[PDB]
């Protein structure tokens, strides 16, 4: 695992090391690099994970994160060299270092073998989001949102740490394959509610749950690109993945401790569709989006079947492609424009025709259009929620139409009409720009050709 | 035939020879708590090291 570990950390000296005009394809080339090494880890056995080390280990539900993240990190790169151009030579060397930081600490995260070192790292990834959304965001939001990113963060995640300390001291051990292999039921029990629910909250928070999730919006729409693309494509993830491996030893008590959590994410899963339907800014729809897919896949990971953490697992690596290629489509338009009003600037297929296939072929992949691995995740966990309960496919059905309908929307307002007259400043679509949104896009639909590879431990 | 003792005589600390047996628990005492029993063996170096959290040293 260190073969992934070492060279990411080389591009921390690289990277300080470079001339002032080379770092961003030193940067690139070299997380590229980095990337296509980490394919390897794809390979999976079946029985058990691949054990490296004491601290390392990889499993079919860490391998494509860690892809994601890998392969990530040089998108962010791309979309960030744009509005990062007048910037001095040190500030655009500390802002790479922020995301190599980042990269590392979730690279380390999604390999950890022993639960402390896995919450260490969690909390870790904290400080370069912070300090990149209260540092180069534009408005003067970021502040107040930067809080709201921490403080419900920390709120749920200190009562994990004193529950993980407290199941060493009876268990013995933190260790995730001994934690597995001498997993024992809980009883039902105040003291074990409370262990449950701190065992819970904060891979919750990070979801977000419906009504724990009023930081999302505002810490994604106050953030830079690269900012808003790891935060939805790999930290949300941080949660769903946690709660994967928690789950463990939280039967038989899940069996009746996660009914709230289900209504909150069903309801709140219609809701945010909902909202989406009349949102003024751009990016809150897209952020809004997020919170829904995230709801579906908080279901599946509380209803502990096969088939939903399959499922679970496919749509949290298809909603981080797709959510960060929305994300960097619409920072095009406020690249243009600098407004994320969406109704400002319309019917820019007539202006922008490549770009406006690229909105097309995310606005489908958002709607979860067969066979792409988005409706792949979405159909397990309807499958799954319909052997649960069958009343259940009238919430699943209802989120699938409204999501549709705002997707489609959202299309329909910036692409389609006439272009707005006063808006005279809309220039070609750059090179960099297509790359980037092809870079997101070809990934995705190969993943349909091997759909094993994002389905997880339980295929 | 009485000789007055002369300076420093009175005070010097002299032997009594006596049939009185020597006491032998003058202040009796009650019988001494056993000690905590010791520190034996060879220093090993610790088992899989400080075992805290995730360190394998
Ligand atoms: C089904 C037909 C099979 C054909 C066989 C060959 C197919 C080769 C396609 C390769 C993949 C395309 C690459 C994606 C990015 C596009 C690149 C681009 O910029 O184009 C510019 C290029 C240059 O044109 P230009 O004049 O310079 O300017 C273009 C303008 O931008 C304006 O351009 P535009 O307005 O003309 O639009 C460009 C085009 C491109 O934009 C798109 O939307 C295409 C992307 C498809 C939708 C993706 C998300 C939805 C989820 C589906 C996931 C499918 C993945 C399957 C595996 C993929 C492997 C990579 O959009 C459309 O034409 C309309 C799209 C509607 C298609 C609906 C598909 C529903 C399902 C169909 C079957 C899927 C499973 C097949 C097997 C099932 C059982 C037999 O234009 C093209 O060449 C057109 C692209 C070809 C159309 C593809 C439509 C179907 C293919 C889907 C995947 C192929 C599966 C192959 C398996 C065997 C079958
Ligand atoms: C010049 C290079 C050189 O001469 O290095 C020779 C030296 C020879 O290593 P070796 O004993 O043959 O290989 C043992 C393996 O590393 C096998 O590893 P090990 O079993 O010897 O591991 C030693 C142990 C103890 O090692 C340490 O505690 C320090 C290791 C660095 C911690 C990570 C942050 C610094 C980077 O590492 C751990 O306990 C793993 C926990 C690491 C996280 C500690 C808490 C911070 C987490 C992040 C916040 O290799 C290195 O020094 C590698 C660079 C350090
Ligand atoms: C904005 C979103 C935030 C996230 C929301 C998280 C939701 C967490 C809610 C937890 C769900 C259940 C918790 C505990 C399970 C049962 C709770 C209780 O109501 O059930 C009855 C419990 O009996 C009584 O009702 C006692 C509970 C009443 C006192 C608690 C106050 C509840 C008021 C609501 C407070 C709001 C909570 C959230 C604050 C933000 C069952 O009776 P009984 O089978 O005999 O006892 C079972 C427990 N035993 C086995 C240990 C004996
Ligand atoms: C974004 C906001 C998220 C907020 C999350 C807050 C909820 C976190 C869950 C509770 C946190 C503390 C729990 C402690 C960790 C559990 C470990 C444990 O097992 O200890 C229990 C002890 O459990 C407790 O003492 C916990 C009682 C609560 C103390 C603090 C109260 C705070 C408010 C309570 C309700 C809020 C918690 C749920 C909130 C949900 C999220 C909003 C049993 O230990 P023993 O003493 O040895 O007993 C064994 C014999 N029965």
């Amino acid at each position: 695992m260190l073969k992934i570990i070492i060279p990411t950390t080389m591009l921390l000296p690289m990277t300080w090391m470079s001339k002032h005009n080379m770092i961003w394809i030193n940067a690139t080339v070299h997380s590229l690099l980095i990337s296509l090494i980490s394919l390897s880890l794809l390979n999976q056995l079946g029985e058990n994970s691949l054990n490296f080390s004491l601290t390392f280990f990889s499993d079919s539900l860490s391998a494509p994160l860690l892809v994601l993240t890998t392969w990530l990190l040089p998108l962010m790169l791309m979309a960030s060299q744009s509005h990062l151009s007048k910037e001095t030579t040190t500030r655009k060397k500390l802002y790479i270092t922020m995301l190599i930081l980042l990269q590392l600490f979730l690279i380390m995260t999604f390999t950890a073998t022993e639960l402390i070192l896995f919450y260490i790292l969690f909390e870790a990834t904290l400080v370069p989001t912070l300090i990149i959304i209260t540092r180069w965001g534009n408005q003067t939001e970021r502040l107040n949102a930067g809080l709201y990113f921490l403080f419900y963060t920390l709120a749920g995640s200190l009562p994990l740490l004193v529950a993980l300390v407290y199941i060493q001291n009876t268990t013995g051990s933190l260790n995730f394959l001994i934690i597995h292999y001498w997993s024992h039921p809980l009883s039902n029990s105040w003291s074990n509610i409370f262990m449950w629910l701190a065992c819970i909250m904060a891979f919750m928070v990070k979801m977000p749950l419906y009504g724990l999730h009023l930081w999302l919006p505002k810490a994604h729409v106050e953030a830079p690109i690269a900012g808003s693309m790891v935060l939805a494509a790999v930290l949300l993830k941080l949660g769903g993945y946690g709660m994967m491996r928690i789950t463990t030893i939280l039967n038989p008590l899940t069996n009746y401790m996660a009914y709230p959590f289900l209504m909150l994410s069903m309801w709140g899963m219609i809701m945010t569709s909902s909202i989406c339907l009349r949102q003024t800014d751009l990016k809150s729809l897209i952020a809004y989006s997020s919170v829904s897919h995230m709801a579906l896949v908080i279901v599946a990971i509380m209803i502990q079947t096969p088939w939903s953490f399959m499922g679970a697992t496919a749509l949290m690596i298809a909603h981080g492609l797709t959510s960060s290629m929305l994300f960097c489509l619409a920072n095009t338009n406020y690249e243009r424009v600098h407004s994320r009003t969406m109704i400002l600037a319309r019917g820019l297929q007539t202006l922008l025709p490549l770009m406006a296939t690229w909105w097309l072929v995310a606005s489908l992949t958002n709607l979860a259009l067969p066979p792409s691995i988005n409706l792949i995740g979405e159909l397990f966990i309807i499958t799954a929620s319909f052997s649960w309960s069958n009343i259940t496919i009238i919430l699943m059905g209802m989120n699938m139409m409204i999501t549709a309908l705002y997707s489609l929307y959202m299309l329909i307002t910036t692409q389609r009409g006439k272009y707005t007259h006063h808006i005279n400043n809309i220039k070609p679509s750059f090179t960099r720009e297509n790359a980037l949104m092809a870079l997101h896009i070809l990934p995705l639909l190969l993943l349909t050709l091997n759909p094993k590879m994002i389905l997880g431990p339980l295929y | 035939g009485w000789v007055r003792p002369d300076l420093g005589e009175l005070s010097k600390v002299t032997k009594v020879k006596t049939d009185r047996p020597l006491p032998e628990n003058p202040y009796h005492s009650r019988a001494r708590p056993e000690p905590n029993p010791e520190a034996e063996g060879d220093l090993k170096p610790a088992k899989h090291g400080s075992r805290l959290f995730f360190w394998t040293m």
